């Protein structure tokens, strides 16, 4: 059983704090600790044991045990397992000690739980509203199961935005350069405040969650089990198969569900095919701010032949719908599989020539070095997970630590650079394109065979687990608890860029105005995945 | 240029340098009086002298705003106003310097033209900034919108000065030979004249053609409305988001940094021993009463 050593270390460091512990799967572990001793346990597992704060979230278990539940998912990466730290916040006085003064990665999860559930982490410095809009009435906490109906819409208190932006390094003489929410080539709402002195950015604050639909509440009220796979696809058009596989594996880990052999690694094939689509889009956007546009339209061309295998492996463009809880909906056939193999190869042909642009190295040496540097010291604290943390030096990858859809039968390579520039994050994505093309080269020629679907099973109530996938921008951790045979009790999703966002203040600092859209797009944000 | 001409025994250089210099002297005194009196009227109606905290004055006092527009376009040398004619004669004297036989004058000929183009472009920028952050945009202080119109004789004086500036601008070919009666000899631009009246006629009649074209090409055109705020990309507009004289003069601090740092270097203020005295400011004004009283009476 994985995770015994960390539990023993927690027991010897803290003798009588672990009130209860249980195993979800072999590599999944949860512990219930004391409420007043919570920040020491998570800080210990974070700093001393080398754990990364993946996701933390609240729960409404007042009719299950009479208490709120705040979970703290930690990824052990020094074998490698999942540890969740659970606390039982009191009902009529919801207050638990905060982790943000100890672990900086707990700054927005503890701001989200102030809004969705109304729980109060005492000692949290950033007390501003995060997810709910500025016109939201105060005490309506949406994710409380008895606060309001999902269909209720309060009257907007204000038409103007009342958000407060902090200026850490600037003063009352600095000007601001908005870059949202309605900006061209941003293609997605998100506000930015560049506190500039000239063209240099002194400080940078931002307002997000303009695309907060509220699908966490809607996934547990109006919508079932097989239908949330459609909700996960319609979050963003480019992580659709990442969210669906992350949600599906959360529900199949919550029960047994011994999925058939080829239905695992076909999901591994389509997970990598999607990162051909998303990385080559970012590399096209990397050339549209570096300068050349005949490097963009051409990355659009190699993106189209990545869309051509996505046309034949599924038959759809963007949002799809190919996974169910037991297995995959539509199934690949022989010629599709022989064909995808050399269109993978001709892309490796085309990708090599198009990557000869950085070999050219003129705006790819002066515009993309020393710009938007992310400190690996900072990236370790805030627990970034995408190509950000792989460029900064940490070999953080879900497919190597935790093979979820049969990646152990596929050739896995983790690429980590040393520089922390924009050009370093492009080199992460360039080596990931060849890596994903090696898996398409080695996946579709040796399928194990067998069935595709496992259905007819009954959902055991109040069973939960963690589901994870390797999205193109990092990992998405999906935690879902089964409610009954039809509905979910609670489904929580954290986007790949949700962990990535709180370090944009430390990238845009010291840079210029002109390359500031390049710094934001260097990590390839998916606002719709993080805004939920 | 005139002194170099009288050194080189070139009468055309002497004539061009002296009348260019003295015409620009008279014109500069005119539009500088315009600018100082108008800025004083703005302070008289508001109370502020800082242009950061002085916006939106063009709608409160429009007569003063038009007068400062004339003065700013006259100081930054723009045709057909009076600051352009003297600069034109000075450029003609520079070209006469560039063709005279002297290595100290031929090397110094086109360099003066290049740097005077620098100075003209910087002046155009400075007055663009001054008119933008003072008489245009929304006001940035509650003391600004409370400013009513200018007084009677203040407006009369500033408008009369602006009228004299416009008169000295367009009638330069009729006033330059009047100044040829003082510096007494022929004016010899290098085969070229400039004619301010035809530029004046060609700057009021040419913008009528796009007006006629838009009056013809309009169909169901609604009347023009000025209702909302500036487009600031979806978010609402705030007082901290407008760009003012602080942010408008940043690339000149960006590119001309060595001269602005040379401002701090050659400052021998700490080398004077008695400069930091308690009563040195009052002592200077104390002997000022003594000095004026003893020097007036000996003349009388
Ligand atoms: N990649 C991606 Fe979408 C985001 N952020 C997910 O997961
Ligand atoms: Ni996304």
């Amino acid at each position: 059983k994985l995770g015994q050593h960390y539990l023993a270390a927690l027991n010897e460091a803290f003798p009588g704090v672990v009130l209860d512990h249980a195993w979800q799967t072999k590599d999944q572990l949860t512990v219930t600790v004391k409420v007043n001793y919570l920040p020491e346990v998570v800080e210990f597992l974070y700093y001393k044991q080398g754990g990364w704060l993946s996701v933390l979230f609240g729960n409404d278990e007042r009719k299950l045990n009479g208490h709120y539940a705040v979970y703290y998912v930690l990824s052990m990466e020094k074998t490698k397992c999942w540890i969740t730290v659970r606390v039982e916040v009191d009902a009529n006085k919801p207050e638990y000690p905060s982790v943000t003064p100890r672990v900086p990665a707990a700054v927005w999860g503890e701001r989200e739980v102030r809004d969705m559930y109304g729980l109060i982490p005492v000692g949290l410095p950033d007390e501003r509203r995060l997810v709910l809009p500025d016109d939201w009435p105060d005490e309506l906490y949406p994710l409380r199961k008895d606060s309001m109906d999902y269909r209720q819409r309060p009257a907007p208190t204000t038409d103007a935005e009342t958000y407060e932006f902090i200026n850490e390094l600037g003063d009352k003489k600095n000007n601001v350069v908005p870059i949202g929410p309605l900006h061209v080539t941003s293609d997605e709402p998100g506000h930015f405040r560049l506190f500039v002195d000239g063209e240099n950015i002194i400080d940078a604050d931002y307002r997000l969650f303009y695309v907060h639909r509220g699908m966490e509440k809607l996934a547990e009220t109006r919508m079932g089990y097989n239908e949330v796979t459609f909700l996960s696809d319609r979050v963003c058009g480019i992580c659709g198969f990442a969210h669906s596989t992350a949600y599906t594996t959360s529900v199949e880990n919550a029960m047994g569900i011994q999925v058939p052999e080829r239905a695992q690694m076909i999901r591994a094939i389509l997970l990598e095919v999607e990162r051909l689509h998303s990385h080559l889009l970012n590399l096209g956007l990397a050339c549209h701010f570096t300068g050349f546009d005949s490097g963009f339209m051409q990355f659009f061309r190699v993106r189209e032949t990545s869309m051509k295998m996505a046309e034949i492996l599924t038959g759809a463009r963007k949002t799809y719908g190919l996974n169910l809880i037991g297995g995959i909906r539509r199934d690949l056939l022989k010629d599709d599989m022989i064909q995808t193999r050399q269109l993978a190869q001709q892309m490796r042909r085309e990708v090599q020539e198009l990557v000869d642009v950085l070999l050219s190295t003129p705006n790819m040496e002066q515009r993309t070095v020393g710009i938007g540097r992310l400190d690996p010291e900072i990236a370790r604290d805030f627990s970034n997970v995408g190509p950000m943390v792989r460029a900064s030096g940490h070999a953080r990858d879900t497919r190597a630590d935790h093979p979820f859809v049969g990646y152990g039968l596929l050739p896995m390579e983790v690429h980590s650079e040393q520089g922390c520039d924009v050009i370093s994050r492009l080199k992460v994505r360039i080596n990931e394109v060849y890596t994903a093309l090696n898996m398409i080269d080695y996946g579709l020629d040796n399928l194990p065979g067998g069935p595709l679907m496992v259905e007819g099973f009954t959902y055991i109530p109040h069973r939960f687990a963690l589901g994870f996938a390797e999205a193109p921008r990092g990992d998405d951790i999906h935690w879902s608890m089964t409610g009954d045979n039809q509905k979910l009790y609670r489904w929580r999703c954290r986007a790949a860029t949700y962990a990535n966002w709180p370090t944009l203040r430390y990238m845009l600092r010291g840079n210029t105005v002109s390359d500031a859209p390049l710094i934001i797009g260097s990590l390839d944000p998916c606002y719709s995945c993080t805004d939920r | 240029a005139g002194v170099t001409g009288i050194a080189l025994e070139q009468p055309a250089l002497i004539a061009l340098g002296l009348v260019g210099g003295l015409y620009h002297l008279l014109n500069h005194s005119l539009f500088k009086s315009v600018l100082f009196l108008g800025a004083g009227s703005v302070w008289f109606r508001t109370g502020h002298r800082d242009i950061e905290k002085l916006g939106g004055i063009g709608k409160k006092m429009p007569v003063i705003s038009i007068a400062m527009l004339v003065g700013l376009m006259a100081m930054a040398a723009l045709p057909p106003l009076n600051g352009f004619a003297g600069e034109w004669v000075i450029y003609q004297s520079f070209f006469k310097l560039s063709n005279s036989g002297a290595f100290v004058a031929r090397l110094l000929g086109p360099l003066l033209a290049v740097g005077l183009a620098i100075t003209g472009a910087l002046a155009v920028m400075c007055m663009a900034k001054v008119y933008g952050v003072t008489f245009l945009g929304a006001p940035r202080t509650k003391e600004a919108e409370n400013a009513t119109c200018a007084p009677l004789l203040m407006s009369v004086s500033v408008v009369a000065l602006a009228i004299c500036c416009v008169i000295g601008g367009v009638a330069a070919p009729w006033l330059l030979p009047m100044l040829s009666a003082a510096v007494p000899l022929p004016l010899e631009p290098a085969n070229t004249t400039v004619s301010q009246p035809m530029i004046t006629l060609l700057l009021i009649a040419c913008p009528l053609l796009p007006f006629i074209i838009m009056a013809i090409c309009k169909g169901d055109r609604l009347p023009s409305r000025s209702r909302g705020a500036a487009w600031v990309c979806g978010y609402d507009h705030e007082k901290s988001m407008v760009i003012t004289a602080h942010g408008f003069a940043m690339p000149v601090k960006q590119a001309f940094a060595p001269v602005l740092k040379l401002r701090k270097w050659l400052n021998p203020v700490s080398l004077v021993p008695g400069w930091q005295c308690e009563g040195s400011a009052l002592l200077f004004r104390r002997m000022a009463l003594v000095e004026l009283a003893v020097l007036v009476v000996i003349i009388v």
